[PDB]
């Protein structure tokens, strides 16, 4: 029941890693999963027939010749990979050809801001991954599905947030923004605040130069920031973040802390501070205090002086003045 | 030194229950240390490697370090051996040598023709499609090739210069497997139940088997040899034990 050059198995049909440059007309209707990567594959080689295998439920497809948004696809498809490709535009047709669709991989892409069609996604109601991790992304898209649950836009272009790009999407959990361009002046004023689910925000290896404000307290466990260039800290950046039991600083250009940011951190677990450029005068004195009232339950890491001179290198907690 | 062919595989510890289903652990067994290194299984989410000083501060849960390492891994095929972390890029049929001392990645080597990202991962799926071994002739890849229809194929690489260095064609599915490893050239793929398949590469020759093999839970994740105390370092549905080998 199967084709001459892919090899198929109990459901699973290998046709990856053979050269095609198209995919084969005669294939199983009881097919549950399929193996097209390393392919040669562009968009006209998906036949209409391919439409019509309504148990197909995972497709690999990564690294093609998709030089855009593949149609044709089996009805009911949740899982979708489609790394490694040369995908542009992305049309409404083409997504709602699979609205049963529950996971979107389009790592290593070349999909630009404007290159999504407008209201694309207002079809497809059962996504809820998407991948967006090396893309050509230069800001974020608006029309995005409330069932969105994680979100990775790492290393893109991103510099610019608008609020209501990110507002609706309360279902989303996860939020990934590795090595964009994010400014404070590019950051929305309550774009984060809406995500009343939102467990993870990573927002390393960016340009940031102050922490950011009004965030989500009611399910944030776990805050990433390393990799910034950091001067300041909000009075009110941490607070209400009281299910943060994770949040990391590393390499930062970090000198002093305002009084009584942390009261807020109840639940916190751990606290990474290294490689940052820690200053010992009267105003870091308040610090000392509240590390000896802390139980020995918390960890926390990097907290040490490189200034003054005299006591570099010295553990912030063991000093009298 | 060979310790001889395997007559039987059977408990012997619990250190205790992690909180992710799958991983995988061990040791290097090419240092006289009691390091322990640790990496839970989280699909495309994991990149780091957590050091531990001994087994009872492990079973604390007091770390020595974290090691953030330069890609993604896929399933629960990392090996360290002399110093040196291996694992498997994300996505790729690259395995990466990662120098645990300087922190930096030394090299890297394509294992030819495999198969990757659940193409032919093992029983329980999670990236496993490529599981690294450690055993007395050095250091091995176990994956599977379109070629070899998804059936195990093992090579022996080159831990330095990562240069493959001969291969094996098997005759065992590699979907089939719950997980492997390998002794002294011989391999000795786990179904899960049973070690119902080895093959020694010495020879070029394989036969089927019958040893027991411990389902104490059912979803084992990983299952990697050491050569140094003998042992199996398993994970077993949240899970972290060992288990004695007899000879
Ligand atoms: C958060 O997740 C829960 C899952 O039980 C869901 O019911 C809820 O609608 C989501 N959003 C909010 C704001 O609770
Ligand atoms: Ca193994």
């Amino acid at each position: 029941s199967c084709p001459s050059v892919c090899r198929c198995d109990a459901g699973f049909i290998y046709c990856n890693d053979r050269f095609l440059t198209s995919i084969p007309t005669g294939i199983p209707e009881d097919a549950t999963t399929l193996y097209l990567q390393n392919n040669q594959i562009n968009n006209a080689g998906i036949p209409s027939d391919l439409k019509n295998l309504l148990k197909v439920e995972r497709i690999y497809l990564y690294h093609n010749s998709l030089d855009e948004f593949p149609t044709n696809l089996p009805k009911y498809v949740k899982e979708l990979h489609l790394q490694e490709n040369n995908i542009r535009t992305i049309t409404y047709d083409s997504l709602s050809k699979i609205p049963y669709l529950e996971e979107l991989h389009l790592d290593d892409n070349s999909v630009s801001a404007v290159s999504i069609e407008e209201g694309a996604f207002r079809d497809s109601n059962y996504l809820r991954l998407l991948f967006l991790s090396r893309n050509h992304l230069s800001t974020i898209p608006w029309g995005l599905p409330r069932t969105i649950e994680e979100l990775r836009l790492d290393d893109n272009r991103i510099s610019t947030i608008s609020s209501p790009s990110l507002q609706g999407l309360t279902s989303l959990k996860r939020l990934v923004l590795d090595g964009n361009l994010l400014n404070n002046h590019g950051l929305g004023d309550k774009v984060f605040f809406n995500l009343v689910n939102l467990t993870e925000l990573s927002l390393v290896r960016n340009s940031l130069t102050a922490a950011p404000v009004n965030l989500p307290g009611t399910n944030l466990r776990k805050l990433y920031l390393q990799d910034n260039h950091i001067n300041r800290v909000p009075p009110n950046a941490f607070s209400y973040l009281r299910q943060l039991y994770r949040l990391d600083m590393s390499n930062n250009n970090l000198s002093n802390l305002p009084q009584g940011i942390f009261d807020d951190l109840d639940n916190i677990t751990q606290l990474i501070l290294r490689n940052n450029p820690w200053y010992c005068g009267c105003k870091m004195k308040w610090v000392r205090d509240w590390l000896q009232s802390l139980p020995v339950k918390v960890n926390v890491r990097g907290l040490m002086c490189q200034a003054p001179e005299k006591v570099r290198g010295m553990a912030i907690k063991d000093l009298n003045a | 030194l060979c310790p001889g062919l395997l007559k039987g595989v059977y408990q012997s510890e619990h250190l205790f229950e992690s909180d992710h289903q799958s991983g995988a652990w061990c040791k290097d067994p090419l240092q006289a240390s009691d390091k322990i290194y640790y990496m839970p299984w989280t699909p495309y989410r994991t990149d780091t490697l957590t050091e531990y000083s001994s087994k009872d501060d492990f079973i604390a849960g007091r770390p020595t370090t974290t090691y953030k390492l330069p890609h993604r891994v896929d399933g629960t095929g990392f090996v360290v051996y002399d110093g040196a972390l291996f694992f498997n890029k994300e996505r790729t049929r690259n395995i990466v040598k990662f120098d645990l001392r300087t922190r930096i990645k030394s090299g890297e080597a394509i294992i030819a023709n495999a198969n990757y990202h659940d193409t032919s991962p093992y029983r329980w799926g999670g990236k496993s499609d490529i599981d690294l071994a450690v055993d007395e002739n050095g250091l091995w890849v176990i994956y599977a090739t379109e070629q070899n229809n998804g059936k195990i194929v093992i090579s022996q690489l080159n831990p330095y210069t990562l240069r493959i260095e001969g291969t094996w064609d098997t005759a065992y599915d590699k979907r089939s497997a719950s997980n492997a490893f390998m002794i002294c050239g011989i391999l000795y793929v786990v179904k899960s139940n049973k070690i119902d398949y080895i093959y020694n590469t010495d020879q070029s020759k394989d036969s089927l088997v019958d040893v027991p093999f411990p389902n104490s839970y059912q979803y084992i994740a990983a299952v990697d040899y050491n050569p140094r105390d003998n042992l199996l370092y398993v994970w077993n549905n949240y899970h972290v034990v060992k288990y004695s080998l007899d000879f």
